């Protein structure tokens, strides 16, 4: 429970997330944050393919992360080997969540200090989007945020998140950028897509593929005015 | 403060414990004493028995490893029984593998290996009990040989372990000063004057036990009552 | 920071540039000079630490990429290799007994082509173009982010580099060949090629720098005089 | 904290009896005092010098129940490697080994380290070496060393005497020096254990040649 | 002596020794320095031997003690380094008071009275004693620059010599040129230790060059031509209305901004008016500004010609946007302070040279160089308060696309700045001075074009203005007021933090 207190704390630093269900899509952004001069940005991911009808996104400690990210991985496998079926995502996340509550090998912080966000499509086709917190209680949502500043996009994604806005799918993505663009005020690179696009596997987006995505909004922000 | 109550370094890198342990020794409140000789090694040592009922021959400090191995225990007297029996485990145990009888110098190596293990991990008390061993080797003869709880293991032309060691210890370096080569008669002579001067006692035989082994007679044996009984007698008549 | 390493990525090879130091004159030396230890035929690394530590280490690196080439007969991949290390690492983070150093990766994958990477104590890890570890590496990597081009390296003009910034940086006051340990990583005839340079390429490195240097303090000098 | 105790393992070290190593260009000597506490103890019994293997030998300074530990698990590695190579083990193998169950020992909590320093030679590929492997484990190569009391002065000493090239016979003389800086006094046969390691193989040396040595000076 | 053993002409002395005299020099923790004695006749000794002992020939830099000894020698003077002497002139009345002393005659032996000629002795070797120790400090000084440059030396030593030169710095008079071109020169230098050494000591130097300026004295009763009765209640009176912001009193033209009294401090007339007040006087009493560069001596010359050189400036741009630490930067007050004595000592020279580096910076989206000009730009306001209304204009209207940019490209990087930034230009200075940024910041706060986030950071930099302006603009604050009292229903949660702060 105290070591819960200082996980929650970690993942309240760490870089912002964000993920959205849709009828025929699910997408999943995070910021991406300045390296440095001379680091190579290939290293850092942020986001994560437990599978191929699973995608997932974490907010904290890298290493963390990490270890989480290869133990759902395996499982994932091994699932699919017992079962000869696609894991369900809500069974992913009940293990990733489940895996919070064994422990260290130590036990030291219990909770390992991620919270995760959680999105694939289900065999049957289902989207779905969860999340996970270092606690190990896990929820789903029509739409969520983790990470610095998500409360702020908790409250943009409640109204802006409409019949209307998810009727679209290409709407559906660019939802995202823009929780993301009040969460990031870098407008432009700092930021990773990764779309599931029902049935096929997790492509990543060019920063050209994004880029464009962010003129349209910034040409529609314009229209408004 | 947590470096006195458990076997770990002090800041001047002393095991306090260790020395507690030696400590220990002496509160047993015995002495004990070992002499070499060219044909022959003995131990010396008090057993004032407090209680009339209690019976005199089962208390001895006096042990037997092996037929050929003797040896006498100070300190804590469960801490030496067990000493003693780990000690007659070993010697059976090499005798079994190897093919002929342990000799004193290995046995002695053993036993204080296994007391370097209580002393290095910390759950384990050091086994507080010293031991001395005779025995005769074949290359080298008459041997003497001491392990305290430490390990530190060497051996002795002559030693004491218990409560007046130093005392005695400084009468025997006076002693063997002198070349002074002892056969049997003046090295048990010696033993029994260097422990009858150092406690001041003047004993009748029921007062000590002693044992010896000689080349003639690898064999460990316990004198009995009589034979120490001349052998004090023919000292007091000199 | 007993030690310090320092490694650059060039669009040709990659290269490690490590201070062979002797603490004390009594020091054999000879067995400290391998400052680089060879993973595999296509990584290196250079260790931040003491040559316990490192041997260690670099055990348990080249045992991972010897199970990885029992399994697979390919030579392993130079980012699964320095995670298996970080997540060892990490685990002993979660025992109570960190690794203490930080390590020097440089490396051949057909995958990524030539790579460097650097391995933090609490397990975390990172690609770099060009860095440096311990004594005065945030010197170094202050001189680095100076004077290096991305894109614009080549084994030359790194290796030059680096003399430049170990001559600032490292404390050996003037730079010798048997003070300092280079080993460079290149790709010939499809292969990988780990070579330490000789003493005498050091040598030649090292008259380079000197002259250059003194041909700076020259044009420095007549500009200073014109000012007045 | 942990490290405090391989300081003041260190500090135990330091406590030892002095150590002294120097490596020739043919031959490598281990010398140290065993200075003994009374006539009574015997000399002859137990030698501060062993062998691990016949090229190899090696001195302590330090706890000596800790130093018949270090030394038996050293000798069994040794034979291992012996077993799976048929080649005998080289002495950088030996100390890496060596400083691997220091090393554990001390991480391992529960048990404290070792309050020992070893001095460790041989010869292997027509070559010297040694090595002192420390309470933390970490192993260095020197040409030469001392340990226990006054190691600081004794390595001064040994820094202002060496020669790049020198003869076995040089080495051990140098080491006594080393040694008789340090003594107490009547330094003999008896007070003083030395050992070579050579192409011949590591040997402890004799009571007589070493009182030939000692009337050299 | 023991300065003979590290001597570095000297040979055969030993590593030992050198050491040894290493360990002499140090001292104890507490006692003798032995390296820092405040005898101006021991430190010339003393610190040209430290600093040339780099190429002496029997130091081994390799040697951990050796480099950790220099380190402590360093650190340990750098600490305990006290302000030699170069006066020591006693004034009049005490010894009229050493007069009576001596002639004290209860516990006293009767010496003979001091002659008028031994007087005399007396004050002509206390001058000469005094302008010895100048010559002392300025023959150090050449020295320390001619041990740091003798192209023999190791870079610890270079270090160790350019901080020691540092710590000469005066106060009483201005460093010699020689030395002043040399730390001016370094400010392009290749190591970031000797950058930011030589950034402080410059900034030292332009406050050592700066020319007074005449202060005029004004009635407050007068000037507000209140009845200013006694017994005067704190606060908002009628006497603190001129010096109270408003709308209409800004002056917005060269002869009601002459007419202006510009307090340039805050705390002055809450409570109570002080007996004598100074408002600096106009600025034809000022010093001249514009300076032909033939009016500067020559220590002014050189930082003239050096910042004048634009390879300079490109250099020394590319130096400070160059990162330190990632995360851990902050907005270096020191570069602040350099900058601001630059631009107030110069008066607006360099603003031409620097304003495409400025623009290319702004522009940038990395964070080191939001820093750098943000420092850039507030030093640069706070070196404005003495210039004339026609510099101040074109200042401002340089600056307000600038700082349009600036806020507009806010982020989570650069807020806590550029929220320095605009503090620190905002400390100190009438509001009435600094009406354009006032304006320009408080536009739109809470714009939402970009979105949130950057309306926060917006409002947090305003905050941080307005907290610098206490109680001197009650007005902007009602308006402040007025603009958010509508958004209070229309927010999200890091805003509603924010507003709740502001
Ligand atoms: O009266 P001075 O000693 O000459 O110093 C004042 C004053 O400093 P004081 O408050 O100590 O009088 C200001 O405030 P500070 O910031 O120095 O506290 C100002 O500085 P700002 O421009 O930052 O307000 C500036 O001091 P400086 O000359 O050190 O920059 C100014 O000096 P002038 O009156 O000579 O202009």
């Amino acid at each position: 429970l105290f070591q819960v207190e200082y996980a929650q704390e970690a993942v309240k630093k760490g870089s912002t997330a964000v993920g959205v269900r849709g009828r025929d899509i699910v997408v999943l952004g995070v910021e991406k944050k300045s390296v440095a001069k001379l680091q190579d940005e290939r290293t850092v991911r942020k986001i994560c393919a437990l599978d191929d009808n699973v995608c997932m996104a974490f907010a904290g400690l890298t290493a963390d992360a990490r270890i989480v990210i290869n133990r759902a991985r395996v499982e994932c496998q091994s699932h699919r080997l017992t079962v000869e079926d696609p894991v369900t995502v809500e069974y992913i996340t009940r293990y990733i969540a489940s895996l919070k509550q064994r422990y260290t090998q130590s036990n030291g912080r219990r909770p390992f200090g991620i919270s995760a966000l959680i999105v694939g499509f289900d065999f049957d086709g289902t989207p779905r989007l969860y999340q996970t917190d270092p606690s190990g209680t896990y929820h789903a949502w029509k739409a969520n945020a983790i990470g610095r500043g998500a409360k702020s996009v908790r409250e943009f994604l409640e109204k802006n998140y409409t019949d209307e806005a998810i009727e679209t799918d290409d709407l559906t993505i660019k939802l995202v950028i823009k929780a993301l663009l009040e969460v990031v005020q870098s407008g432009g690179k700092n930021i990773e897509l990764a779309v599931m696009r029902r049935d096929q596997s997790l492509k990543i987006l060019n920063p050209e593929e994004i880029e464009k995505y962010v003129a349209e909004i910034e040409k529609e922000k314009e229209e408004n005015e | 403060g947590f470096d006195r109550h458990i076997t770990i370094f002090s800041p001047e890198g002393r095991l306090y414990q260790v020395e507690y342990a030696f400590k220990a020794i002496n509160q047993g409140g015995l002495t004990s004493v070992a002499v070499r000789g060219k044909d022959c090694a003995v131990i010396v040592t008090q057993k004032k028995v407090p209680d009339k009922l209690l019976d005199s021959s089962t208390v001895t400090h006096l042990f037997k490893i092996t037929e050929n191995i003797g040896c006498v225990m100070t300190g804590m007297t469960a801490d030496s029984r067990s000493q003693v029996q780990r000690a007659r485990y070993e010697a059976a145990n090499w005798k079994y593998k190897y093919g002929y009888e342990i000799p004193v110098d290995m046995l002695c190596k053993r036993i204080a290996d296994i007391s370097q293990v209580y002393t290095q991990n910390a759950e384990m008390r050091p086994l507080g009990c010293c031991m001395i061993l005779i025995g005769i080797d074949e290359e080298q003869g008459p041997q003497v040989y001491k392990c305290d709880p430490a390990g530190y293991y060497c051996g002795f032309k002559a030693t004491a372990a218990g409560v007046k060691q130093t005392e005695s210890t400084s009468f025997l370096e006076k002693k063997v000063k002198k070349k002074f080569d002892w056969t049997f008669e003046q090295t048990v002579e010696t033993a029994i004057t260097c422990l009858s001067t150092v406690l001041s006692i003047d004993f009748k035989p029921s007062e000590i036990e002693v044992g010896v082994v000689t080349v003639e007679n690898p064999k460990f044996r316990i004198l009995t009552e009589a034979e120490i009984d001349a052998h004090l007698v023919a000292l007091a008549e000199r | 920071h007993a030690g310090t390493c320092l490694g650059i990525l060039a669009n040709d090879g990659v290269l490690l540039a490590a201070e062979r130091r002797n603490i004390h004159k009594l020091l054999d030396e000879v067995f400290f000079s391998e400052k680089i230890y060879k993973l595999n035929e296509d990584m290196a690394c250079s260790v931040a630490g003491i040559t316990s530590d490192a041997n260690v280490l670099t055990n348990e690196l080249r045992l991972i990429a010897q199970r990885y080439l029992l399994q697979y007969q390919e030579p392993i991949p130079c980012e699964q290799l320095v995670t298996a290390l970080c997540d060892i690492k990490q685990a002993y983070t979660q025992g109570k007994r960190p690794f203490g150093v930080s390590l020097l990766y440089i490396g051949w994958d057909k995958h990524y082509g030539f790579q460097l990477y650097q391995s933090d104590p609490s397990g975390n890890y990172g690609g770099w173009k060009a860095t440096c570890i311990g004594n005065n590496s945030a010197a170094a990597v202050s001189m680095l982010k100076q004077d290096y081009k991305e894109g614009e390296m080549t084994l030359k003009s790194a290796l030059a580099l680096a003399i430049k910034v170990l001559n600032k940086t490292m404390d050996v006051s003037k730079l010798s060949a048997e003070k300092v340990e280079i080993a460079t990583l290149t790709r010939e005839n499809g292969k990988t090629v780990i070579r330490v340079l000789k003493q005498k390429e050091v040598e030649q490195l090292i008259k380079k720098h000197e002259e250059e240097e003194a041909k700076a303090e020259r044009e420095k000098k007549e500009k200073e005089q014109k000012e007045k | 904290g942990k490290l405090v105790q391989i300081e003041y393992a260190l500090a135990a070290v330091a406590g030892g009896a002095p150590s002294v190593g120097i490596k020739a260009a043919n031959g490598v000597v281990l010398a140290t005092e065993k200075k003994q506490k009374s006539i009574l103890y015997d000399e002859r019994s137990v030698h501060k010098v062993e062998p691990i293997t016949k090229h190899i030998g090696l001195v302590y300074s330090g706890m000596g129940p800790d130093y018949r530990v270090l030394v038996h698990r050293a000798r069994k590695l040794a034979q291992q490697y012996y077993l799976v190579y048929q080649e005998p083990i080289p002495t950088a193998q030996l100390v890496q080994r060596v400083a691997s169950v220091m090393q554990e020992y001390t991480q391992s909590g529960g048990v404290r380290p070792f309050g020992v320093s070893l001095l460790i030679c041989g010869w292997n590929e027509g070559r010297p070496y040694l090595f002192q492997s420390d309470p933390s484990g970490a192993y260095f190569a020197w040409k030469a060393t001392a340990m226990g009391k006054n190691y600081v002065n004794g390595k001064t000493f040994l820094e202002k005497r060496y020669n790049e090239d020198l003869e076995l016979e040089d080495a051990i003389h140098t080491a006594i020096l080393t040694l008789k800086e340090s003594f107490e006094g009547q330094m003999t046969e008896d007070n003083i254990e030395v050992g070579i390691c050579n192409e011949a193989g590591f040997r402890r040396l004799t009571p007589t040649e070493v009182k030939d040595y000692l009337a050299a000076i | 002596l023991v300065l003979e053993f590290l001597r570095p002409d000297r040979q055969g002395v030993t590593q030992q020794q050198f050491k040894g005299a290493l360990y002499c020099l140090l001292g104890n923790h507490s006692g003798v320095c032995l390296a820092n004695l405040h005898d101006w006749d021991c430190i010339v000794q003393t610190w040209p031997a430290i600093v040339s002992s780099g190429l002496s020939q029997a130091m081994s830099l390799e040697k951990p003690s050796i480099v950790r000894l220099f380190d402590d020698l360093a650190e340990k003077i750098h600490r305990q380094y006290e302000t030699i002497g170069l006066d020591f002139t006693i004034p009049k009345s005490c010894v009229e008071i050493a007069e009576l002393l001596q002639q004290s005659k209860n516990p006293s032996i009767n010496q003979i009275l001091l002659s008028p000629e031994k007087i005399k002795e007396g004050i002509k070797r206390q001058q000469e004693k005094n302008a010895d120790a100048l010559r002392n400090y300025e023959n150090l000084v050449d020295t320390l620059l001619d041990g740091v440059e003798q192209r023999n030396l190791p870079w610890k030593f270079e270090h160790i010599g350019i901080g020691l030169l540092s710590l000469l710095l005066r106060d009483d008079r201005v460093l010699p040129l020689r030395a002043i071109r040399f730390f001016v020169e370094n400010l392009n230098h290749d190591a970031i230790v000797v950058r930011k050494m030589a950034i402080s000591a410059v900034a030292g130097i332009l406050k050592q060059l700066k020319r007074t300026h005449k202060k005029l004295t004004i009635n407050p009763c007068e000037i507000s031509g209140c009845p200013k009765p006694t017994q005067i209640i704190a606060g908002d009176r009628p006497d603190n209305h001129w010096l109270h912001y408003d709308s209409k009193t800004i002056p917005r033209t060269k002869k009601e901004w002459e007419s202006s009294c510009f307090v340039e401090k805050t705390h002055w007339g809450y409570y109570t008016w002080p007996k004598n007040m100074v408002v600096y006087a106009g600025v034809e009493e000022q010093p001249k500004l514009g300076r032909s560069r033939e009016d500067m001596t020559e220590a002014e010359q050189i930082i003239f010609d050096h910042f004048s050189d634009p390879k300079f400036v490109e250099q020394l741009i590319t130096f400070l946007s160059l990162e330190d630490r990632k995360g851990k930067d902050k907005f270096n007050p020191r570069r602040f302070c350099l900058f601001k004595g630059i631009f107030r000592n110069f008066d607006d020279a360099f603003l031409p040279v620097l304003k495409p580096h400025l623009e290319h910076l702004v522009a940038d989206s990395h964070e080191s160089t939001q820093r750098c000009v943000a420092e850039i730009i507030a030093g640069l306001i706070r070196g404005s308060k003495h210039w004339t209304f026609e510099k101040v204009e074109k200042l401002w209207e340089l600056l307000c696309p600038l700082l349009r940019t600036a806020l507009s490209n806010i982020t989570v990087e650069t807020y806590n700045d550029w929220g320095a930034c605009i503090a620190t230009s905002c400390e100190s200075r009438d509001p009435r001075k600094l009406h354009w940024l006032f304006e320009l910041l408080l536009e739109s706060p809470l714009s939402g074009e970009g979105g949130s986030f950057v309306d926060a950071c917006r409002l947090y930099v305003l905050q941080g203005g307005l907290a610098q302006q206490e109680w001197r603009v009650p007005e902007l604050l009602h308006r402040l007021l007025k603009y958010l009292e509508p958004k209070l229903t229309q927010v999200y949660k890091n805003v509603r933090e924010r507003i709740g702060s502001v």
